[PDB]
Formats: structure tokens, C-alpha cells, sequence
């Protein structure tokens, strides 16, 4: 899914 | 105020040391010099200054969530996908980055190295130390420490917390402002140099009218989707279209201060580590007040304005609450705080 | 020889009274009001400042003060802690809840009881000193905006504002909340107004006795003396009045009911508390007869912010003939307590 | 630190 | 580049149809494995399913996108996961203005949008989708119910792994595609499109394989360190233009709703799908596949990989050579022209 | 994760 | 055992390592009282004088204002000018701030909640800084090496009075609400000169019974945050602890004396007259799981949280990703000593 | 502001 990381969505499996 | 910085350009300070220790005082200066109009600042501390006597004992700082950016596009426009990668220790990531694969290009010349950067961003996705809680300020350090800047920003006491960035070549950071349309501070401690690309704040609907146009889907998708710092373009995009920026290259030791409403972007050169926090002044609260923000998940960064709204506009309380509040900003008008130099 | 005793007087002028502020003050001088260092003026029922108070839930209190108290055997101290802003409603959703709200009571005795008995736990919260007016632009009569005072004279020289003093402030007030024995800056004028909710008691030394009141006051607090001047005007010091009747201090007592207004008189030493959630209005204000008092007042010596008016221009302009005397610190004259405002002379 | 408001001394931290 | 090694396409009748090992090794005999991948339509007769109809509300769980990074016919691809979706929905992004299917006029048209545009505008995948949307009774091909040795595994070990002895759904879209692979263990494949667009696929004989990942190897060194086995990772795409350059011979066919389409052991295959499709597929063995899977070169570097356990095989199907080969001295050496031993009724 | 299309 | 306060004086050999020190007395049931004193050798001397401190600088004392009655009571820390040590000294030992007569400690406690909510006294409390010279390697507040630093060796992150040291200058009457260390870490306190500083203790065992005592006796307080103690403003005295059951003990402590406070116990105390204390906190393993489940303040977004995926991952990494998920379910037993003590039992 | 002794 997604995480609203500061530097933006980030991917993670 | 408009007779100040009319070309809207990027200004670089140089303060004295006795400037430079009160850090809001400095802050409110320079935007009496009209330096907030380009969205971007450069601040040179003295000589004599450091936050740290060496940079020589962080290889046990350890990057919890290190980032692939992957990036697809063409034509000056792309789109930046970041991927979770497995935790990593700094010297693990120097090693890496200063590997044959990954490392600097050759080049003589800015403009060369800018060239590649844009002719290869697509190709052989780098690894950026994005996103890491964590400072390299020596406990002692009371001058510009953006652990502890003590902005009127701590009254929501994230947002003002220090982060770390390391860096390799051609690491990118999207076109984007602010959370809340907040300040940000960005040390470079040592290392590579890092570029900058700016929209003077007066001119930030330009750049996002072009984005909508680029990408109708996103925008149909999102108000604000330039928020999820995904969105790249590059400057001979903008000014093909006749869009107002400018450039800047930090050097390490070097502050760069971006402004509220302010869009940047840019890439790292090589290995390097920067830190950075937001941070706000009383200017900033209209900016919060009238933000537009990203609408289509729970975790995007949202700040209640109320607790600003009451301590510094009270008389307005009232006519904010009922949705009345329509007041127009002005880009050019410098910081309250600003009046002793104005 | 007019009330010789300076017992607390009421007065209730008719509206052809009320129209002119400073004459009705003149007038209520003429009777002897000024001797007790305290009245109460009762407006006509017709009369409203404001014709609706429902739509002010929203309005900011910049600095609510929570009011700790030390101290025993009728002797404390108060200190105002600053807290976070709130709204009118927030005060008085507090105000009226089981945790703050006004005891159930017989007379006003048992809660004059239980408030000096109370005094120190649970401490309140005050909504004090907030700039603002809730009177109606088109109201001439008693408007604490714009009083026509000859202290108006202070903006229109120095050009400068003294918040409180020059401008209206409103106070949010709730069970136990309290105001410390004091005169007003510079020796003024006070005007109150209730504007709505519960009463405000009020406890007043008559001026012609204030010097025994400093006098006690110093022996019961010898540190605070010895770092101030005129540490009472910190606003901190609170003293029961069964500790005056002990030491012989004169006193008496009025309640202010909504609708109600209160002066105090120069150098009229005064305190008391709010009953429960209630709103009043208050600044300073100035007669002919405030000049020499301001002249002679005994200013806090330990604070360079303190409020400080300069007395020269009331001087020039009211007091050609000791300029030269006073100015040269040679205008030794006394002042009698007893005596009404000049413009008193049209009545007596 | 202390300020001097005209209900006294308000102590704010 | 080699006549023998050239895909084949079967038509069988009902009545061979029904028994799908036996038509298996037919195909097996006619050489139909030696290209590495073969096609076979289906009886007119025959359905798997009355109507798609009932799938709309079907949900996607872990939707990829395919991002893809190279140039000059080399492409590495990450799979980047996606918020659970149903089928409704992503049938509404694949026919959408921006990821539907280019206009053209003849297949090599499509083929050279496809790798001309493979890395702009990265395309969903609802790939490893676990079901089936055969009918529980059909008894013809139901890749759900194989019944072949692989069955070995859950019969005699009791082990499930998803895909291999259980189905798989894939719900593609336009520029959706699967890198150079060969099955886990080198196993057989079996893949139906039930509905929609077409799925082009390339192919490159099991004799050449070797020959390819050697190529591969040269092209990705790094990776190849890391993992002997790095094509497990279905992560690279070679270009057909890359391959006629190094002289890998490869063919290549278009699969279309309602045909069947069959990868044999060692059978390094790549392909694209041409728009909206949903496929079903899982694996399958036969008894030639024995050695393949004794012989078989598998990824090291991951936890999850898929590593099957060849005894019991060896030692229903090769005796003779089981306490060899457990001894660990067994270096017979594989024949992929041969046809299957279960084509002794032909032949 | 590991799953049959590839790494994810 | 009993769970009462001990006292321990090592010899300077023992007392060179303090983490095994530490896991020594704990070893010995120290941990169980929630509070140890450690008393160490008469040759060691952290500061050779202590006369070139007078100008030191106490930026923020606060005037201790303490409301209520009937053994409860809520402390308000409200914030003066700043004053050296010099102006501190002269108003501490001044005759309206000095230790009234007493003859016995009974008496003075007894003063001292009967006059607790008079004279508010001033307290020199969290002042940046440490009175060790440079080149003490014993038992220095400075410099304690506990796994605690891994968090700043991993991120460089500081948190003062937690990973730095504070000094306290005290006078009569100042006192320390209940509570417990952030994050329910380890506390280690050093007297350095004057009068001494007395301190109630309650057993880990028990601190949850204080909990609901304290919620019961302030339903808003608890209502508002989850963890309100850690506020500091709860002042309880020793009669309502035994007229609610709270198991308690009671200790003094002189200059040139240690005092050790041990994950999740309880404390409060008062200082009888002008001194100087420093102190910090420290971990041990046994401290990861009580981190991991502290209660903490939930009204306040400035408070300390650190983050224990560090801790989990490095010392139970079998739980880490279980943890992660937020399925471990420890229980803490508190009578357990720590891990680092195995060599003496 | 948010001190180690208590809420100042
Ligand atoms: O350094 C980076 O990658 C991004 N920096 C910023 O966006 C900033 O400092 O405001
Ligand atoms: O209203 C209060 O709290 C105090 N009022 C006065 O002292 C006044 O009106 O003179
Ligand atoms: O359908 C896909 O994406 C890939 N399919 C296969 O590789 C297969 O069926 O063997
Ligand atoms: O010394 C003080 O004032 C308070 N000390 C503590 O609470 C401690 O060391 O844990
Ligand atoms: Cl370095
Ligand atoms: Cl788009
Ligand atoms: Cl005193
Ligand atoms: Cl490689
Ligand atoms: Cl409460
Ligand atoms: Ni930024
Ligand atoms: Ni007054
Ligand atoms: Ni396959
Ligand atoms: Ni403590
Ligand atoms: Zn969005
Ligand atoms: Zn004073
Ligand atoms: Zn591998
Ligand atoms: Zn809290």
C-alpha cells in the first residue's frame, strides 16, 4: 500500500 | 513593498554573527529586502560558525525507510514514484552512492551536469535517505537550530521536528509547496550540492494551471495533487509555457529558506546530507487560513488554524467561523514583524 | 457636612439627569457620594446600552487568568496565572458546570462566608482585562466608549493609549473570582457596568481613611513594602473584613445587581469578587477634582511599565498659578478628601 | 515572565 | 529462427478434448514442446461458463502497477502495489481515455506502440488473483482440477502453494505485461482467456534457453550477482529486436478469447496484453517434467521462493535412480527435443 | 512480498 | 525483602561500573521498593570545590503555588526571573524562606504538610548543566553509557533531562509531585551540597493502585488525559496513602548520596533546605518492555515519546515484527531483576 | 512550555 511520507506518498509492498 | 525585489529573484544573505542569532529577527529582515517574492532564499551563516565539529562519526545513523524513486515521462514530464526499500545504515548508503553505478556523471560545467540530470532521470533509479527523523546539530548549538526554532509554529504543541536527507545523484524532490503552505528551513551539512527550481509565489497559479493541464486525470482525481509530491517538470517546460522560476544551486554549509505558497523543486548532485524543518511567522497564518488541501486520503498533513485565529485574530474569530472571512493575500507584503527595517 | 458618616449612597437619576455624564458626577460629588470612595448609580429601566447580548458566545478572551490564591487568618495573596485563549461560550459552559458553579445558598452573608472560607481551593478562572465594548455605537448616555472626560486630554497630547485607562475592558467573571484591594492608576476614576449574569460585591474604604489601610497592609506583608512602594497596586494583596474590623479599618459593602453601574472615587481603596458567570465594563475616567490626586499619587517604584500619566499638561491647563510652584517642587498644598469636584458649585 | 495589566500583575510562562 | 522450433496451434475434437494428459503427450508427439510453447482452441462445443455476468462485484486484492525503467530494448519492470479494487472499477480505468488500447490497423502496429511506450503511463495488472471461474462440474480442462502428478505435492505432502496447484485470475489492461520467465521448478503452464482483448506472447525454445539467460546474465551483471536466478523475479523485459541482434531464435503468437495456451518445462516466455482480458492459469506436470524439476536452477536470495521437493517424484517415477540421486552423483543431461514417455499409445 | 507474477 | 527502601555502599572497585552495579542491587531486590539509595566511597569526589558556581545562571525558577486540602493537593510552577545561584542562596536562607526549627524528621514532615500551601517557596529545577569535572569516569550524569544512548546513536536525537543532565536547586519546602520517569525510565539522582532532600516511594507492584486512587480523587483531571500524573502537579500525602491502603516507604537523602528510582515506581518528596542536586534518566534491558507499555500523556503534543522499534529490533527482535503489528502481550512481572544480572544469582 | 519538573 501507501503512506503519506513528507517527500510524498511512498510505496510499500 | 512592491518596490522591493521587483524582479521576483532569488537573494542571497550574508548575515554577521550577531545577525545571525536571532533567527525569526533574521527571517522578518530579509523579507523587508523583498527576498519572500521569489519563494526562495539563500542564507550563508558566518565562516565561523558549525552545527557540528565533524561529520566524520554518523555512520551508525541508521535510514529506516530509504526510497527508489522511480520515475516515468517524457517530453519535461514525469512522474516520481517512491519505493520502500530495506533499512540501511549511512555508511551502507555512502557506499552506494559512491559506487561506479550511481555515482556523479562527469561534468565541467552547471549546465552539463543539469542536462544529464534531466536527459536521465528515468534511467538506473537512485536510492534516497528521505524523510528521516534525526539532526546532526551538537546539543549546544542555540543559533538557527532547526531542531528547536521556537517559530510560533510550536503553538500546535511532525511539523516541527528536524529531518534528514541523504542524498545521490540525481535524488529528486517534486514540484511542490509547503503543508499548510508553511516555511521551511534546509541546511546542507556537508557533500554534494543541491539544486533548486522556484515559482515566485505571485506567479504559483500559473504553475498550477500548467499541472492541471498536464495531468487532467490527477487533477479530476485531487484538488490539490501536486501535495502528493509525485509531479515533475522541467524548466524548459515552464518556460516554454512562459512561466516565471528561477535556479539555485546550495553548497554545503548553506541555508536555503523557502517561503509560504512558495513551489520548488529540485535534485541532489551526489552525496550529500541536508536537514530541514517548516516553520511558520505571523505572515504565515493567512497562508494556513486559505491553504488548499488534499482531499482524497486521511493521512494528509492538516493543521487546525482555530488556536492561530483566536491568539493573533481574534477580533476576526467570528467572521472566520462563519465562512465569511474572504480577505485577499498579498505576495509582495513583507512579515508583520518586518516593520523596524520598513 | 454632607454624609459625614461615608456610608455608600445610590442614586437614580432620571434620564434628563443621565444625559450628561460628567454634570450627574458633579452632582452625586455635591451630595457627599465621593467620602465613602464608592457608589452606585441605578440607570432608568428604559434605558439599554445594548439591545441583545445572545450573539457575543463567540467572542475571543485573549488571556483568561486562573486565579490562585495563599494565605490564612483573612491574609492572601493572589496570583493570575495566564491560560490559553477561549471563547464566551467555553467561559461560561465552565462557569455554569458542577466543578465552578455558584453554591446553593440562603443570604448573601453565608455566601460572603463560604467565598472567604472557599477563597483558596479550587481556583477560578476570570475573564479580565479584554479589550472591547459591548455598548452600541448610538448610545450617548454613559458610554464607557466615549465618556468626554477631560483625561481624553492625555490621548490627544501624548498621542498614546493606556489599555484600560483611555479604553474599555471587559471582564468574564464566575463564582469566586475576585479583585484585590487597590486604587485605580494614578488615582482616577472608575466606571463599572453589569452588564448581565450573577452580582459583583464590592468592599470600600472610604479615602479620608486610606492611609490606615496602606499602613496595616504594610505591617501584614513588611517584605512586599520594603521591594515596592505601592506594592498594592501589583493587585495581588487580598485582607478579609473581619481583619479591618480588628485593625479598626472603616469599611463598607454594596452588591452591584445587572443593569447596575459602579464609580469609584480617587483614592478610594475597593475589592470584592463576581457571585457567578457574569459580564461587566469598566475604564478610567477623570474630574477637575482628580488632578491634584494624580499630582500626589504614590506610583509602583518596582516596574518600569507601570501605568504613569504625566501631570503637566493638566496642570498648564487647569493650574496656571502653581505651574511655576509646582513644577519647581514647591507646591506643598494638602488635599482634603472631604472636599467635591469644583464643578460641583452649580448644585452647592 | 510578568506583565502588568490593569487587574495586575499576570504571569505568563 | 529455427523451422522445428515453431509454435503450434491444435484443434482437437470433443472426444480428445475429454482425457487432457493424453492430448497432452499427443501434442508432445506431434513436437508441439520443442517450440516451448504451443495454442489449442477448444471444441465450438465447449463452454467453461454459462456467462460472465456474475463477476462486476469481483474484488482485486493487491492491483500492481508495472512501472518500467530502460532503453535500447532493455527494461527492467517493478511491480508497485495498488489499493484493492473491483473488477467494475478496473474495467472503468482500462477503457478510460487514458489507458485504453491505441488505435491501429494490423498486430505489428500494437507491437510497436507496445515497446515504443512501454515506460510511460505504467498500467495496472490485477495479476495473482486467487479463483477460478470455470463451473465446479466441467470435467473438460478445468484448470481448477487438473489432476496430473503435480497433485503429488498435495496429495502425498499435503502443501499449498497459490498458483502452482491452485488457480489464478489475471484481469489485464492495455500495456500490462509479464517479463522473460520460465515457471518455478520448470514446470508446465496452462493459461485460458476466458473474455476480452487478445494476449500477445513470445516464445523462445527450451533448446536456446540456456543460451538467453546467458544473454541476460551480460546485460544484467549485478543483478546476476546477486541471484544466479534473477529471471525468477520476472522483473526483466528483452526486446525482439535484442534478440534477433544476439541471434536467440524466438516466435511469437497472438492468444484470443476462448483458446488455451500451454508453456512447457524450460520454455523462457514474455508477453503483453492487448486491452481488457481476464486469464486463469496455474501449472502442471507430466512424467518428462521429472528431471526438469531435479534439475532446476532457483532463485537464493528470498524467503518466500517456490522450492518443491523432487522426492517423492524420483522415487515413485525413478527408482532405479532415487538413492543416486539422493546420494547426490546423478548427472543425466536432458534431451528437450524428446516427447513425453506418456506417448507410447502414439508414436 | 513474493508472489507468482514477480517480486512485489 | 519487605519491598522497603535499601542502602547500599560499594567499594570503589564495585562502584566503577555502574550498569553492573546497577543490575547487582537489583540482584538484591533494590528494584522492588521502586527507590535505592547508593551511598559510594568517602575517597570519590565528583567537583573538587564547590565556590566557582555562585554566578551560575538559573534561567526559569518557579514559585511552587499549591492549592487544596484533606492530604490532596495540585501544584502550579509559575515562572519568576531569572537569578543566579548568588541571589538563590541569599533568598533560601533568608528567615521567611528557611527551614523552620525542628528537632527530628517527624516534626519537619509534619511541617511541611501542614504548611504546604503557604509561602510558596521559589525552585531552581531543570537547569541545563552538571557539576562533575571533566575527567570523572565514575558514575557520571553526564556520561552514563546506558543502552538509553542508542536512540541519539541512531538518529542523533536529544532530549534534555533525559539523555542530558539537569540541576536542581532547592530550598525549603520545594517539592517533586508523584510521578514517574518518561517513558517509565530509570532515574538517578546525585546530592551534591547541602541540606537533604527527603522522598516517598511507592512499589511498582502497586503503582497501579495509585493510579486509580489519584483518578478517583481527580475524575476531571483523569478525564482529561490519560496519564495525568505525569503533569506533575499531584501532590498526595503519606496519610492518605495509608488510609487508602497505598503501601509507601520513606527515605532522606544526604549530600554526597545517590538515589536510584526504578522503572514505573512512584516517587515525591521535598527538599528540607537550600541544595543542589543533578540528575538523568538511564535504561536497562529490563526497561525495554516498560517502554513499550508506559502510559503516556495524551493531552499534549510537546511531552516525551521515544521511539522503541530501535530497542525491540535490536534486543527482541522475535517479537519485533509481532510488536510492530502490535500483537506482543507481554506481562510485566516487577518482581524480576534484570537481565544483566545473571553473574550473581 | 513543557518541562521535566512539571507544566511551567
Ligand atoms: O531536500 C529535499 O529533498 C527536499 N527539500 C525540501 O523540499 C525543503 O527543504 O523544503
Ligand atoms: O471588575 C473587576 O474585576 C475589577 N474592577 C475594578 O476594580 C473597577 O471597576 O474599578
Ligand atoms: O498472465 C500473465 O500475466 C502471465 N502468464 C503466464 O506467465 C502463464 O500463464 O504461464
Ligand atoms: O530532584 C528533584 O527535584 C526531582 N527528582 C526526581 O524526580 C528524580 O530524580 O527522579
Ligand atoms: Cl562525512
Ligand atoms: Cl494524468
Ligand atoms: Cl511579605
Ligand atoms: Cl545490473
Ligand atoms: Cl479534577
Ligand atoms: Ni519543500
Ligand atoms: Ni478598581
Ligand atoms: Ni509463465
Ligand atoms: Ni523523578
Ligand atoms: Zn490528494
Ligand atoms: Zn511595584
Ligand atoms: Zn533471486
Ligand atoms: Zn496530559
Amino acid at each position: 500500500x501507501v503512506y503519506n511520507t513528507k517527500s510524498g506518498w511512498r510505496w510499500y509492498t | 513593498s512592491e518596490t522591493l525585489n521587483p524582479s521576483a529573484r532569488i537573494m542571497t544573505f550574508y548575515p554577521t554573527m550577531e545577525e545571525f542569532r536571532n533567527f525569526s529577527r533574521y527571517i522578518a529582515y530579509i523579507e523587508s529586502q523583498g527576498a519572500h517574492r521569489a519563494g526562495l532564499a539563500k542564507v550563508v551563516p558566518p565562516k565561523e560558525w558549525k552545527p557540528r565539529a565533524s561529520y566524520d562519526d554518523i555512520d551508525d545513523l541508521v535510514i529506516p525507510a530509504p526510497i527508489q524513486q522511480l520515475v516515468t515521462g517524457q517530453s519535461g514530464l514525469f512522474t516520481q514514484y517512491n519505493i520502500q526499500k530495506k533499512a540501511m545504515t549511512v555508511r551502507e548508503f555512502r557506499k552506494i552512492a559512491n559506487s561506479d553505478k550511481y555515482c556523479t556523471p562527469r561534468y565541467s560545467e552547471f549546465e552539463e551536469l543539469e542536462r544529464k540530470y534531466w536527459k536521465n532521470l528515468t534511467f538506473n533509479p537512485p536510492i534516497y535517505g528521505a524523510d528521516v527523523n534525526g539532526t546532526l546539530y551538537e546539543k549546544h548549538v542555540d543559533e538557527w537550530n532547526i531542531g528547536r526554532l521556537r517559530t510560533i509554529l510550536d503553538l500546535v504543541e511532525g511539523v516541527n521536528t528536524p529531518y534528514l536527507y541523504f542524498g545521490m545523484w540525481k535524488t529528486s524532490f517534486a514540484w511542490h509547496t509547503e503543508d499548510m503552505d508553511l516555511y521551511s528551513i534546509n541546511y546542507l551539512h556537508f557533500g554534494e550540492p543541491k539544486s533548486w527550481y522556484s515559482v515566485p509565489p505571485e506567479h504559483g497559479k500559473r504553475l498550477e494551471r500548467l499541472a492541471k493541464g498536464f495531468f487532467p486525470g490527477s487533477a479530476q482525481s485531487c484538488e490539490a495533487f501536486l501535495r502528493h509530491k509525485m509531479t515533475l517538470i522541467s524548466p524548459l517546460m515552464l518556460k516554454k509555457y512562459g512561466i516565471p522560476f528561477d535556479k539555485v544551486t546550495q553548497e554545503a554549509g548553506e541555508f536555503m529558506i523557502t517561503f509560504p505558497y512558495g513551489y520548488h523543486a529540485g535534485f541532489n548532485h551526489g552525496f550529500n546530507c541536508a536537514e530541514s524543518t517548516n516553520f511558520a511567522t505571523r505572515r504565515w497564518i493567512e497562508y494556513g487560513k486559505q491553504a488548499v488541501l488534499c482531499s482524497c486520503r486521511k493521512d494528509m498533513v492538516k493543521i487546525s488554524m482555530d488556536v492561530f485565529v483566536r491568539k493573533f485574530q481574534p477580533e476576526r474569530y467570528k467572521l472566520w467561523k462563519a465562512g465569511k472571512d474572504n480577505t485577499v493575500i498579498d505576495h509582495t507584503l513583507p512579515t508583520p514583524e518586518a516593520a523596524e527595517f520598513l
